[PDB]
């Protein structure tokens, strides 16, 4: 009876759920893709940092050769190498976490799509049944009259 | 309605340990969440840790691995073991009873305590 | 009673993940603002890197002038360095442009999430189920008339 | 059955963990940036020293206020942005704990099972009729 009509109204509100849960997963994807852009930007900036350190070492070399021809630092090298190791470790960890997030989001989207098609088929079947019932009822009403 | 009372606070040297204790008036076995917050002068009220009615425990990022929340339903107690305390952990610590609406609770339960002070210096 | 009989199909075609989304809207907003702040910090660090590279170039020019005027009473490892610098520079600029585009996209998608969240509310639901009621009534009447004509053709 | 059709949580839980992962990633990236910044500073300092050194050499041969300007401007900008991002990361992490509330076991699970059971009853009634 009207239990099925309120059950048909609620089941049709599955488009209301599909509307908001899909755009959420869209934002989840763009967020992950954005982090991949920032991470690879940190990668290239780290490559750019290594080229600056080498240029400074080359400037230190030729300015010491010029000085010797006319005639603290080790700690600077130590700290440079320490922060370089820190950067490389953080880049490796960020890449691992990025792959984790990518695969997790992939599986989430796959199973969400399968569940959504499942719900769509269920809703279609039930609305078929309900509309056939009400049609049979109206038909028997007209046959009665 | 449950009432919460904090105890076990004080001051401790950086690297020491304390055991805060939230004594609830009523039985908290049916309370959905028991949470420990902290609030420092001039800062926000930070959620430190929380346990659930089924024992699901979780902590804050800066305190994971050195804070331990636990519960004794016989004594109606929620304990918070603080270890290897930093000066950043100095605050008035509160305990809160939370319970979303279910089949037995007509009104949502939201009870605060008066907090115990914890100083690490 | 009846409210649960509606809410059954409602929240089963709805699920608790929608509640998770409507409660994590703010967390996702914070994540998006964090990404924007990190992108701005990356841009500023890129400007700093450009300034450092230019300072290295200037010190190189000065020391080359000094050593030339000294010898007037090392050369191949320079163009390659400049080429690699320019390559990684263009790479970073491209990545930052794409990151800005992606950030704007994410903010727009968040705004659309909130658009739909305001779309349903509590009361557009009732008008929409009213129109669903009208739809079911009309379609049922039509297929009922079809059944009636089938029975009439059987009788004829 | 509907009892075993309550594994939707395993996807919902997934979402939960995913957020945490993303959150952590944010933190990770921030740390990296911070480290780069320090490295940047180091390089900057070195450059100055080199410049200072070359000045000496150049003075040996005898007997700026804008590069430093933009250096300091962008340095203060990066420091303010790192402070803002650290505050935002604290806020995001705390908001995620205030979101790991409810569910992930027997509260939000039985609710899903009962709703699915009601949906099944309605569908059975419709088919029978």
């Amino acid at each position: 009876l009207l239990l099925g009509f309120l059950g048909a109204a609620g089941s049709t509100m599955g488009a209301a759920s599909m509307t908001l849960t899909v755009q959420a997963r869209q934002l989840l994807s763009g967020i992950v893709q954005q982090q991949n852009n920032l991470l690879r930007a940190i990668e290239a900036q780290q490559h750019l940092l290594q080229l600056t350190v080498w240029g400074i070492k080359q400037l230190q070399a030729r300015i010491l050769a010029v000085e010797r021809y006319l005639k603290d630092k080790m700690e600077w090298d130590r700290e440079i190498n320490n922060y370089t190791s820190l950067i490389h470790s953080l880049i490796e960890e960020s890449q691992n976490q990025q792959e984790k997030n990518e695969q997790e989001l992939l599986e989430l989207d796959k199973w969400a799509s399968l569940w959504n098609w499942f719900n769509i088929t269920n809703w279609l079947w039930y609305i078929k049944l309900f509309i056939m019932i009400v049609g049979g009822l109206v038909g028997l009403r007209i046959v009665f009259a | 309605e449950v009432q919460l009372v904090e105890s076990g606070g004080g001051l401790v040297q950086p690297g020491g340990s304390l055991r805060l204790s939230c004594a609830a008036s009523g039985s908290i076995s049916s309370v959905d969440v028991m949470s420990w917050y902290r609030q420092a002068p001039g800062k926000q009220r930070e959620l430190v840790a929380f346990i659930t009615d089924r024992g699901r425990t979780n902590y804050k990022v800066s305190v994971k691995g050195r804070f331990t929340i636990s519960r004794d339903n016989s004594k109606n107690m929620v304990y918070l073991q603080m270890n290897s305390l930093k000066p950043e952990d100095t605050a008035d610590y509160l305990c809160r009873a939370e319970s979303r609406t279910s089949w037995s609770s007509p009104s949502p339960l939201d009870v605060w305590g008066r907090g115990t002070q914890v100083t690490v210096s």
